[PDB]
């Protein structure tokens, strides 16, 4: 129903706190519906420009309508997000629907992948199932979990910029792994999917190093600049680490990190971005600062 | 055909 989304986007111009409480049959709806969307669709997508992408959301729910208000609420433009839809922020409940809900209703022009911060593992203990506990039941972050184990996990524009949570992985040789990984399923302790949600780029490290998070590795530019070589790749495109400005490029441009979600937590005193990617593939980019 | 090129100037929204 168009009557949920509709609610969802009545708080625009509201003073930023005020949540929007669905019947849990709207939001099992949302997910049950937008799951069977999920694996309709390829585990690697193969997108096409002009489309916008974003990073980290992490429930700041405000943030995101100042993002739609920019880039054109959907349909007016197309849209992926890098994961990370949940926890930290006060609002987790409205972000997560009102995406779901975008992707039922424009399934071919509105795009989720999965973050780090889409299992019960992480959803628990960083803030999303209390917010379900608080405001509904265990019973509807069960449901949430059932669907985020149907996410798509990387997504390829123009078979030229490889997007993904959080970034490459050793035991990554052809994009015919990614297509091999069976639906639902949960984000393991170590491997080539954990990879891809966890991993990050790292300035001093050379080759394959450890990861400050404990989980995962970090990378270098050397990794990246022979994986675009050996894949017919332009560009990395990534979310998943805090970055001020919003965007941060690694290597010489080759991988570009983008984080939008302002004033993450807080505080960290940062600010977000959006990559404009156009027809012709050219990126540019559009920061969100935190609001009065 | 296409390839992937970054636009210098950035704007704040
Ligand atoms: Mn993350």
């Amino acid at each position: 129903l168009d009557s949920i989304i509709g609610r969802l986007l009545e708080v625009q111009g509201s003073r930023p706190g005020k949540n929007v409480q669905l019947t849990e049959n709207e939001i099992r709806g949302l997910c049950l519906k937008s799951r069977e969307i999920f694996l309709s669709q390829p585990i690697l997508l193969e997108l096409e420009a002009p489309l916008k992408i974003c990073g980290d959301i992490h429930g700041q729910y405000y943030d995101l309508l100042r993002l739609f208000e920019y880039g054109g609420f959907p349909p007016e433009s197309n849209y992926l997000f890098l994961g990370d839809y949940v926890d930290r922020g006060k609002q987790s409940l409205e972000t997560i629907c009102l995406l779901l809900a975008y992707k039922i209703k424009y399934p071919e022009n509105f795009f989720l992948l999965r973050g780090n911060h889409e299992c019960a593992s992480i959803n628990r203990i960083y803030g999303f199932y209390d917010e379900c506990k608080r405001r509904y039941n265990i019973k509807l972050w069960k449901t949430f979990t059932d669907c985020f184990n149907c996410l798509p996990i990387a997504a390829i524009v123009d078979e030229k910029i490889f997007c993904c949570h959080g970034g490459l992985s050793p035991d990554l040789q052809s994009m015919e792994q990614i297509r091999r990984i069976m639906r639902p399923t949960d984000v393991p302790d170590q491997g080539l999917l954990c990879d891809l949600l966890w991993s990050d780029p790292d300035k001093d490290v050379q080759g394959w190093g450890e990861n400050d998070r404990g989980v995962s590795f970090t990378f270098g530019a050397e990794v990246v600049a022979k994986f675009l070589h050996k894949h017919d790749l332009d560009l990395i495109c990534r979310a998943h680490q805090v970055v001020e400005d919003g965007y941060e490029f690694f290597a010489k441009r080759q991988l570009v990190t983008l984080f939008s979600a302002p004033n993450y937590c807080g505080e960290f005193d940062n600010a977000g971005a959006m990559m404009s990617v156009d027809e012709t593939l050219m990126c540019s980019f559009q920061i969100l600062k935190p609001a009065d | 055909n296409a390839r992937v090129t970054f636009a210098e100037a950035a704007e704040i929204i």
